[PDB]
């Protein structure tokens, strides 16, 4: 028995860490690129499964 | 988790604080929910 | 960036140009239709004169303490006086008192000197602040404090000082020289608003206005204080008689008690997903397609 | 296949080859 | 004399409603197979400690039981809360009450609130100066010790009163038995069922 | 005196002493709820 | 390493200042230290 794939996930960082509140968006936008960075690696892993 | 925050839920801070404070408590909350996603996305790419 | 998905494409890559693919652009989500708000089916007005407007305040080591409950809070009628010296608040925001709404208020009251008045605020180190009287460091309140001299001065040795909290009655028990010539040595009132914040029924509550409740339909919402959005249902989830609040794993509401009539409501998020735009490359066409990610196409 | 058995932003993507053609 | 409280005096720890989920919390709970003092309605109600929180249940089919005094001193020299069933209503006050040596119900005030075959389990804490009263009733044919089975109490009363306790005293109607156990503060895992009910725990 | 800037404002009027509590970034009352109050980012002094 | 606090040893804050001001002397110390665990698990995750 071996392993080939495992369940391909997206998180939303602007969801996960601000819930719709565009007061906290603002603010997540002052970290700059680390919330698109995150998807980025997530579809790397999402598209090799 | 409130990472150091008045609450772990957004919602409260916005219902109760104003935007010279409001700020010092979400940056906290943007800080341990970003920490928590680098944290997961790293151990995923390790996984994977 | 809002034109069309193509565009939304081009502002996510950070690219004018976009190759072939499959590339997902932003999460769709409904927006709330209107703003439902909802508070107890309560009238009486809070007796926050009986303590403001009171003929003598107590002594600062023998500070008085009032509950106040099942009434709604006016706290712009404090907030707007030109009265006060100061009005300093933590935990909360001024503005948003007559927003909010709590279990219950108690409203501790006293005279100090005017100097001590920077003694009363969270966690304090002094003589007021461990001898006298004491805020929690993580207090959630308002402190009000102004001179009296015109009231309390004579001195006056009625009034005396020597855990947050904490009453405590050769003993250090003194009387201040309050006096009519006395600024900082003048007497002071005091009324320490504290605000109990637990998840039990609300019963002091500001005067903003209940609205209508709707169902089955896309919402902003505040119960209580407890500002949402989603679309509010009837629930089948057996709220045992004390319960008022329901949770799920993310430590996060998903269901509430109707405060003017008793029906649990199922809270849920508005339909949303992730988009995800088809391409061939712009090299080859400017038309595109969308998938809207797990969701029904009755949804869109 | 017997033998083998989040509004918050975390979503689960379909694989591209259902078990089917697999 | 004793008994042991199995699995006994678990409460709903906040009105919060959950289902189908393990929640981990930290309260004052009575401890798990913890030995629970027993007393019997005849030569009696001493003037126990309150400790952090109590505990209390009877085992009875007469009601006897039909109250409680709490305090420091119980002397007038300072509050006492009273809690009476009066056989039509729970009347509760906290005067400065000056007692009997024995008090019992014949067959200054800051606040004032009105609202073997029987079980009943009560949990009564002093917290933050709210005193907070849980309870549940059940069934019984176990005459002589607790059930061993599973049942969590759901809080009667909230009582914001500010005062300090140390002792407490149960009331008897005079011209049954009962068990107290005293609160620690315990970490509890707490099996919400699908219907909202805890229905098992791990002290 | 190390510095410049594009422009400077002297905004000037009197209060009662007591109202200066509302001469702040985000500070409230009833001068800064109606007709002068600072934005909770100013950039500047405030002389009195 | 202080991580910006007025000592490393955590028994100097506890010694000298008191909660107020001792838990935000603190939390640069567990910021710091939780920090350098989360780097050395990740290169240990790597490195197994």
């Amino acid at each position: 028995i071996l392993p080939v794939s495992m369940t391909k996930t997206s998180v939303d960082c602007t969801m996960y860490i601000c819930g719709d509140s565009t007061e906290c968006s603002n603010l997540l936008l002052q970290y700059g690129s680390f919330c698109t960075q995150l998807n980025r690696a997530l579809t790397g892993i999402a598209v090799e499964q | 988790s409130n990472f150091g925050a008045i609450s772990s839920v957004l919602n409260d801070i916005l219902s109760r604080l104003c935007p010279p404070e409001a700020e010092v408590q979400i940056d906290r909350l943007i800080t341990g929910r970003l920490q928590s996603l680098q944290t997961y996305v790293t151990q995923q790419l390790i996984r994977a | 960036c809002a034109l069309d998905p193509l565009s939304e494409t081009k502002c996510t890559l950070k690219s004018f140009t976009v190759e072939k693919g499959i590339y997902q652009t932003s999460n769709f989500r409904v927006q709330p239709t209107e703003s439902i708000v909802r508070f107890p089916n309560i009238t009486n007005l809070c007796p926050f004169g009986e303590v403001f407007n009171a003929t003598r305040f107590a002594s600062v080591y023998a500070w008085n303490r009032k509950r106040i409950s099942n009434c709604v809070a006016d706290y712009s009628v404090l907030y707007n006086s030109a009265s006060f010296s100061t009005f300093k608040c933590y935990g909360v925001c001024p503005t948003k008192l007559n927003d909010l709404c709590f279990t219950n208020v108690y409203a501790d009251s006293f005279v100090i000197r005017g100097d001590e008045v920077r003694q009363i605020a969270p966690g304090q180190t002094g003589k007021i602040a461990d001898y006298n009287y004491k805020l929690p460091d993580d207090f959630t309140g308002c402190v009000i404090a102004w001179n009296s001299n015109n009231l309390d001065s004579k001195g006056n040795y009625n009034y005396l000082y020597r855990k947050p909290f904490e009453r405590d009655i050769y003993f250090p028990l003194q009387s201040y020289g309050f006096q009519p010539t006395n600024v900082g040595y003048q007497p002071y009132r005091v009324v320490v608003l504290s605000f109990e914040l637990l998840h039990a029924p609300a019963t002091v509550c500001g005067p903003k206005k209940s609205t209508n409740l709707v169902k089955n339909k896309c919402v902003n919402f505040n119960f209580n204080g407890l500002t949402g959005t989603g679309v509010l249902t009837e629930s089948n989830k057996k709220f045992l008689p004390f319960q008022q609040f329901g949770r799920d794993i993310a430590d996060t509401t998903d269901a509430v008690r109707d405060p003017q009539t008793l029906e649990i409501l199922d809270i849920t998020p508005c339909s949303f997903g992730g988009v995800s735009v088809i391409t061939p490359g712009t090299n080859t066409s400017n038309q595109v397609a969308v998938l809207y990610q797990d969701v029904n196409c009755t949804e869109v | 296949f017997n033998k083998v058995t989040k509004f918050n932003g975390l979503t689960v993507l379909p694989p591209l080859l259902t078990d089917e053609m697999i | 004399a004793y008994t042991n409280s199995f699995t006994r005096g678990v409460y709903y720890p906040d009105k919060v409603f959950r289902s189908s989920v393990l929640h981990s919390t930290q309260d004052l709970f009575l401890p798990f197979f913890s030995n629970v003092t027993w007393f019997h309605a005849i030569h009696d109600n001493p003037v126990l400690p309150f400790n952090d929180g109590v505990y209390f249940a009877s085992t009875e089919k007469s009601n006897i039981i039909r109250g409680w005094i709490f305090g420091t001193t119980l002397d007038s020299k300072t509050q006492s809360l009273l809690i009476v069933n009066n056989a039509t209503n729970v009347v509760i006050k906290v005067c400065e009450f000056q007692f009997c040596n024995d008090p019992f119900l014949g067959v200054n005030c800051t606040f004032e609130y009105v609202s073997f075959k029987n079980l009943r389990e009560f949990v009564f804490k002093n917290i933050d100066g709210y005193f907070k009263i849980y309870s549940k009733h059940t069934p019984i044919n176990l005459v002589r010790d607790l059930p061993q089975g599973f049942s969590a109490l759901e809080p009667l009363v909230d009582l914001p009163i500010g005062i300090n306790i140390t002792r407490f005293q149960t009331l008897l109607a005079l011209h049954a038995a009962y068990y107290v156990g005293y609160l620690q503060p315990r970490t509890f895992l707490l099996k919400y069922n699908e219907n909202g009910t805890i229905t098992d725990a791990v002290d």
